[PDB]
DNA sequence: CGCCCGCTTCGGGGCAACCCTGCCAGTCTAATACAAATCCGGCAATGGAGTCAAGACCAGGTTCG
């Protein structure tokens, strides 16, 4: 873990992400379903609150939901089961 | 294929319907109901003045005066500055 | 634009590395600027491709 | 005479695909070999898109 | 043949060969949200840009 | 005795890459007669839908003796 400080797209390092899941396809569907949950939280925020849960880590200024999903994965804050 | 959907005017039509719903709901109940029945918004066929006087228990002249007063109301800039860019 | 990957094709696509996804950034002019290391995988020189 | 882009333009007549070439608005061709590359990645959702 | 001594396009000719439905419009279609331009070398970018 | 099976030759069908770029192809007996169908031009029954003028009137802000 002696890399330089990353930036942009690859800010969570992929080799630090892939120790949480089995293979990369599971990581793809992991992050995508977390991002769908987060965007459904944002759109139903103005109405009554539902079972959808917001971004756990503190978001950026105007961040994409998928980057919030990837940082929540990298912070080891979710759990998942395959099919 | 010119008979297809331009796909930006359809979503603009949807937002226009929602904006017109907000503008018509900023008024009272009798005014918005008479306007929607007059111009046929909840249904396809527009109800005439006699039909709205029948459904409102009045004569058609009161319906026509209500229509004239509401059309005088709706040309205000407070109710026009959001709908001007939709034409 | 920020943090939104795009795919960059090169035709003909011979093998699996003919489509790769980059992060865009705004660049003046009218030419798609490319990294000088993916030219071997893309099999693209700059003679007007 | 080469730089081109499209968000949503015209469409074809019999089939309903987008049109072709810079003369019309038109979109690029995502042919057979690029579908082979997208299959060879394992990326399936982008192919469905 | 029709006018100009061209053979008419029958029903089987909508499927056969390269101009059929299969190899032309089913497997590879024109897509939307696309673009095309010429490329230049961008040696100040990082690798993923 | 003509009859029929292994070889050979001949022919028919398929394919032969992938990105832009494109924008429309031809001709010789000719009439009458009639009838049915369709249309179109113009008032004539309205009659309903809307327009306007006036007024009856309920009753809460607004200003005097
Ligand atoms: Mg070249």
């Amino acid at each position: 873990g002696g890399y330089d400080t990353p930036l942009g797209i690859t800010n969570p390092p992929i080799d630090e992400l892939l120790d949480r899941v089995s293979s990369k396809y599971a990581l793809v569907i992991y992050a995508a379903k977390r991002a769908r949950q987060i965007n459904d939280y944002y759109n139903q925020l103005g109405e009554g609150i539902l079972e959808y849960v917001g971004p756990l880590v503190e978001p950026g200024l105007q961040e994409k939901p998928l980057s919030i999903a990837l940082r929540e994965i990298h912070a080891d804050l979710l759990e998942h089961t395959e099919g | 294929d010119s008979e297809a959907v331009v796909a930006v005017d359809a979503v603009s039509f949807t937002l226009l319907q929602d904006q017109l719903q907000s503008v018509l709901d900023t008024l009272s109940e009798r005014e918005a109901g008479v306007v929607r029945l007059r111009f046929g918004l909840t249904d396809g066929q527009p109800r005439t003045l006699d039909e709205i006087g029948q459904v409102y228990g009045v004569t058609r002249e009161r319906i026509r005066q209500i229509e004239s007063k509401t059309m005088s109301k709706l040309r205000h800039p407070s109710r026009s500055q959001v709908l001007r860019d939709y034409l | 634009i920020a943090e939104h990957p795009v795919l960059l094709n090169r035709a003909p696509t011979l093998h699996r590395l003919g489509i790769q996804a980059f992060e865009p950034m705004l660049v003046e002019g009218k030419a798609i600027q490319l990294h000088p290391l993916v030219c071997e995988a893309f099999n693209a020189d700059f003679d007007g491709d | 005479d080469k730089i081109h882009a499209r968000s949503t333009g015209p469409y074809s007549m019999i089939t309903q695909q987008p049109l072709g070439g810079k003369a019309q608005f038109g979109g690029q061709r995502f042919g057979e070999m690029e579908c082979w590359a997208m299959q060879a990645y394992g990326a399936a959702y982008t192919l469905q898109e | 043949t029709g006018p100009g001594n061209r053979p008419l396009k029958s029903l089987s000719d909508l499927l056969k060969g390269k101009q059929g439905r299969f190899r032309q419009n089913l497997l590879g279609k024109r897509v939307d949200y696309s673009g095309r331009s010429v490329i230049v070398v961008g040696p100040q970018l990082k690798l993923h840009q």
